[PDB]
DNA sequence: GTTATCCGCTCACAATGCCACACGCGCTGCTCGG
RNA sequence: ACUGCUCUUUAACAAUUUAUCAGAUCUGUGUGGGUGGCGUGUGGC
């Protein structure tokens, strides 16, 4: 079927990014899906600020990592295991299909 | 004092389960009398499992007497029936364990919100694990008064109206739910500061007065005495709001 | 019970839960998922922290009061890592992630401890119990904080302790850590008055002789030279002057007896009232009424149990209180 | 299917209600911060408002929004307005009384198009969209079947912020109490309107209501078979804060009953 | 001119009940649809 | 040839304010439930 099942993955954590990426590419290479590279684009600075009850009148810039992995073989069991096998929170999982 | 309350809350839970499970059926006062009688039946039959000798006082058949006249059990499986008639989810079972003319235990249970207020002398008034406190008010500014209208005794209404008028010029706002027992339970948990009502009947507020008293509050009749037990012209709350309200409401006495 | 209390639901939305039992055989519902049982938390860390599940930081114990507070203690097997920097993570967000996922369910990531004393001590996540008295036969220990933070130690509705007792299994007791705590074990050496009032001139000489109790000084002071020869500092003129001071001390005990009977408050506003003798004052304060307003703060039911006070007498007395206070609305 | 704006609004309302409920169990954090004459605005109101606005901006960065707190935040497409009350009956919340709701309505070209109110405590979700009707967690809402004033239950709010009319109001109250059965006073005009839509009260009336409170209920009762009006049958209510609503016959009876007692200030 | 008066014209509005039986009741070049 | 010479032994805490002695239901498959409106015409009485 269609090719560009391309998942970008932003986060501020690292090791769970590795866990999720490894699990995802596992599902890919196990379900017959021809996985492309994770290809982690350069880690980016991302601005925070303390938007809580502040100090009376604390990360503010973080290295958000980006894993831009691509899967080009959507079998049935691919989408099956994908929607089945879950991912940790704290990750931006804006994906693209095309 | 544990096992009395034990049977009390057991019957309360079963009655609430019945009431709710029934309330899940549609309709558009036959049904309410049906369910009231059924709840009273389950209540009393579960009671007779332990102490089938205490004298039960319902709200319908007077006083179902018994052979051990040391303990009376005031029962109302439904208060403010108007609610259950018109689907409004605000009604509670009210059980009161009284002895020698005075009350020792009290349990009000709202099935819908699954609230359950217990109360007993000394050991206090609990909400499923909370040492209740009543409100914190000391005045009639920024305060709430759980009111009540005579939907059977409208004659007082006029002077009652006057009270309301003056009360409105003093207090901050009003409430009205129809379940006098629930008004009492709310003043017990300080959800509303002061409570008052014109001509109530012991079967309803028996448990609620024990609640509000056990929560650090006090009750009274309209003229400060104690004939409320027979007159039901209740004024209840923590002494602060009770003074702040009586001082302005007694001067319009008609009962 | 298996749901969270306030977790509103709606037909059409997806939710997460742990499959805690399967019943392929029973004549009805065959799948049982919960979200309240504590292991959920455990497994959710499995799905969150890349350390747990990799068997490096195993979850030892987790106690939970739903939607309110969940304590959790984990040990680490590799000294490379520790929970505060990885199990809490960066800026404490992973625990924040699972919290938000479980509906603001606040969590206490407490570093597991294997010393049962220090174990139950640390598991008190916000606290500082600087005075421990460990016992196993009853499981209870003096687990409390300095006076003032006792609320901060027990936490709201007992959670911060009700969980630890649930977590440690050892029953707990929270009374004090600075005051009122030596009373459990250092009670016969903590009476600062007499010992230091004798020590201020003894700080040049010596301390006092602890090898005898002498708390009940009367009999044990009538012991011969043996006790007075064995120890120094309690000289013969010292013992005699201190016997005069112990006359002062027994008179002090009698005077303290006298003082402990002073808060009854018989006032004109509380004595001359109708049906009130001085003994009615003593009875009304015998329940704890030290003013007149208090008398007007009770009904016949609550002013009861008095030794010789009926319902009509107390009734008219409440009426008098509410006249002098609430009917004329005066003071 | 479903109406789109309705869907995004109900998502916003779900998030807001969950936030309010989560904060409802820590009364030591939410304080009483008064704004006018006994109209508290606690920080939790601000947080819920911000959450709702954020959730909306995702799907409509161009729609002008209205809020009692932030006045009117203009949008690049101001033909459609989003009226919000993140909390109704702030007093009922500060007293920790568990009866309140968040209200979100969307007007198009002035005419109200969709509305939702959400009570988190009882977990009730009154939705309503013009041309499809009103639903309570999946049940249609045809209001009370009353056709007189006897046996009728009247929900109402008191002018406890415009107390000058108190007497007037109380006056009419007395008149009403001579014909109706019983009153109800809950403290949240949005939820009262909702109850009118559910027939749980045979009608409703109030004086001195802000334009950002009935906007989520007036459409509710309208698509609930009921009707609204000013105290005289006109439509100046949107400016007078004087509402009377209910099933049509009861509204007619109430108007004919009230028109005399009415102080000519409100007319 | 006004002011009302009446008149020619226009238009609406009524047509026994039953029965029984019979017969019949979109189209057409746009729309869609693959 | 002709922008390119060490920066020096891995993530770096959110949790928080009376208070406690923890405080029976796991059933069914008895069953109702698995062509007309209008028009016109004819004829009859
Ligand atoms: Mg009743
Ligand atoms: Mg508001």
């Amino acid at each position: 079927q269609n090719q560009r099942i391309r998942i970008r993955l932003k986060a501020f954590d690292h090791r769970l990014i590795d866990q999720a990426t490894a699990e995802i590419v596992e599902t890919a290479k196990r379900t017959g899906a021809q996985v492309r590279g994770p290809i982690p684009l350069p880690t980016r600075k991302e601005r925070f600020t303390v938007l809580i009850s502040p100090h009376v009148n604390d990360q503010y810039e973080i290295r958000t990592h980006l894993r831009l992995v691509d899967i080009v073989e959507p079998t049935e069991k691919t989408v099956d295991a994908l929607m089945r096998l879950d991912l940790a929170a704290g990750v931006d999982v804006q994906i693209s299909l095309g | 004092m544990h096992p009395m309350l034990n049977i009390a809350v057991r019957a309360a839970r079963k009655a609430g389960n019945l009431i709710a499970k029934n309330y899940e059926t549609p309709d558009a006062n036959d049904f309410v009398t049906n369910v009231d009688k059924a709840a009273e039946a389950v209540i009393i039959d579960t009671i007779r499992k332990s102490y089938p000798q205490h004298t039960i006082i319902t709200e319908e058949s007077g006083e179902l007497e018994g052979t051990d006249q040391d303990v009376q059990w005031v029962i109302d499986p439904l208060d403010g029936t108007t609610n259950f008639i018109k689907r409004l989810p605000h009604f509670a079972v009210s059980i009161a364990v009284r002895i020698k003319g005075r009350t020792e235990v009290a349990v009000v249970y709202d099935p819908m919100r699954n609230e359950l207020f217990t109360a007993t002398r000394g050991q206090g008034a609990q909400l499923n694990g909370y040492r209740l406190r009543g409100s914190t008010a000391r005045d009639l500014d920024g305060t709430i008064l759980a009111t009540g209208f005579p939907f059977k005794a409208k004659q007082y209404a006029t002077t009652y109206i006057n009270i309301v008028g003056k009360l409105f010029n003093e207090c901050a706002d009003f409430r009205r739910t129809g379940s006098a027992a629930l008004d009492l339970a709310y003043v017990a948990a300080g959800r509303v500061d002061g409570f008052f009502e014109i001509g109530l009947r012991p079967w309803d507020f028996a448990a609620g007065e024990l609640l509000v008293r056990e929560a650090g509050g006090i009750v009274s009749d309209f003229t400060g005495g104690h004939n409320y037990m027979l007159t039901g012209n209740i004024v209840a709350g923590n002494p602060r709001v009770v003074k702040a309200m009586l001082a302005n409401m007694r001067d319009e006495l008609s009962d | 019970e298996d749901m969270l209390p306030r977790e509103n639901f709606r037909p059409g939305d997806r939710v997460r839960g742990v499959l805690y039992s399967v019943r392929p055989e029973a004549r009805g519902a065959q799948l049982f998922v919960t979200r309240s049982k504590p292991e959920m938390l455990i497994e959710l860390f499995r799905i969150e922290v890349p350390e747990i599940g990799e068997e490096v930081i195993e979850i030892k114990a987790a106690a939970r009061d739903p939607g309110s507070r969940a304590k959790i203690a984990v040990k680490t097997n590799d000294k490379r890592i520790d929970p505060v920097g990885a199990c809490v993570g960066m800026r404490g967000a992973r625990v924040q992630a699972v919290s938000t996922e479980l509906g603001g369910e606040r969590i206490d990531i407490v570093l597991w401890d294997d010393n049962p004393a220090q174990f139950v001590i640390n598991a008190m996540a916000p606290a500082d119990v600087a005075s421990i008295v460990v016992d196993e036969d009853k499981h209870t220990m003096d687990i409390a904080v300095e006076a003032g933070n006792l609320a901060q130690a027990i936490g709201r509705n007992g959670q911060n302790v009700r969980l630890a007792s649930q977590l440690s299994g050892w029953e707990l007791n929270v009374m004090t850590v600075d005051d009122l705590q030596a009373k459990h074990q250092a009670e016969a050496h903590a009476a600062i008055d007499a010992f230091t009032k004798y020590l201020d001139i003894d700080e040049d000489f010596a301390t006092v002789l602890v090898e005898e109790g002498f708390s009940t000084l009367e009999e044990l002071a009538y012991v011969p030279m043996k006790e007075l020869l064995e120890i120094e500092g309690l000289d013969e003129p010292t013992v005699e002057a201190l016997r005069e001071r112990a006359k002062n001390a027994l008179a002090t005990i009698a005077q303290a007896q006298e003082e402990s009977l002073g808060d009854n408050k018989p006032a004109d506003d509380l004595l001359n009232l109708e049906g009130v003798d001085r003994d009615l004052a003593f009875k009304l304060a015998a329940r704890g009424v030290c003013t007149l307003e208090d008398l007007a703060e009770q009904g016949i039911d609550d002013l009861a149990d008095i030794e010789g006070l009926t319902d009509e007498k107390a009734g008219a007395l409440i009426m008098a209180a509410r006249n002098i206070c609430w009917f004329g609305d005066e003071a």
